[PDB]
């Protein structure tokens, strides 16, 4: 049997497609502030698609842009997993 | 907030 | 033995793989590119959390779009039989389907393509993940209460 050349990747992005992604000057990104939160405190736990998931909500949840410039305030973010992976992911093993 |  | 089930990947190899991290903050003047301020919190953060997670975590700072391009080829012709998976954090300026080296852009397939099943073979059928900070466009989410 053979694989596809694209199987077992898996695409993190930090926002859906077509749209800006939002990076605080003093905090660091939303994405990457709430893909590490979520690492932290559940890669003991949960397959990597269900912490991806609450990325998705932290993100979704907890950030919204505050600017000067109407055009750019009040902004909200959703990440985007893009999955082609062909197993469940664990970081932990045994 | 800036963005990328 | 008794009854086996094959639906997570192996992560037990002797090695987690490697974290591969570009931060790329300042761009160069002629680019037009703003710095990336913030992301060296956000560098920071990731190593840490993939140290814990057991990878062996290389940051890599403010790259142009060929050592981007030369350290992907480099990474992807090391023999990773002894590693369970690859990961690669892209933060950068970008565009739907576009990375930014510090001085123009990169096609994100052109990254992925050198860790193909076909093309990096001790990687085939191992979990590569990218995780991509920046923009992919200029739309906005006005949300909804
Ligand atoms: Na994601
Ligand atoms: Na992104
Ligand atoms: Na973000
Ligand atoms: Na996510
Ligand atoms: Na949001
Ligand atoms: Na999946
Ligand atoms: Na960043
Ligand atoms: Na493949
Ligand atoms: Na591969
Ligand atoms: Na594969
Ligand atoms: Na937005």
């Amino acid at each position: 049997h053979k694989i596809p050349v694209e199987a077992d990747f898996l695409y993190a992005y930090s926002t859906a497609p077509g749209y800006y992604s939002w990076r605080n000057s003093k905090d660091g990104s939303w994405f990457i502030q709430s893909l590490c939160a979520m690492l932290k405190q559940y890669a003991d736990k949960l397959e990597f698609m269900h912490i991806l998931t609450r990325v998705n909500r932290k993100v979704a949840d907890e950030f919204e842009s505050f600017s000067f410039d109407a055009t750019f305030h009040a902004k909200k973010q959703i990440p985007c997993i893009v999955s082609m992976l062909t197993k469940e992911l664990y970081f932990y093993h045994h | 907030d800036e963005v990328d | 033995s008794g009854i086996s089930l094959d639906n997570s990947y192996k992560m037990d190899y002797p090695e987690m793989g490697l974290c591969i991290i570009i931060n790329n903050k300042n761009f160069h003047k002629s680019t037009g590119m703003t710095s990336r301020s913030g992301t060296d919190v956000d560098a920071a953060n990731l190593r840490e959390t993939f140290r814990n997670l057991k990878y062996e975590v290389r940051n890599k700072n403010d790259l142009t779009r060929e050592e981007i391009v030369e350290l992907m080829r480099d990474v992807s012709k090391e023999d990773h039989s002894k590693r369970s998976s690859f990961v690669c954090v892209l933060l950068s300026h970008g565009e739907e389907g576009i990375i930014f080296g510090t001085n123009g852009p990169v096609d994100l397939k052109k990254i992925t393509n050198f860790f193909r099943g076909d093309r990096c073979r001790s990687l085939t059928g191992k979990p590569k993940l990218f995780i991509i900070q920046a923009c992919r466009g200029t739309e906005l989410d006005c949300g909804i209460e």
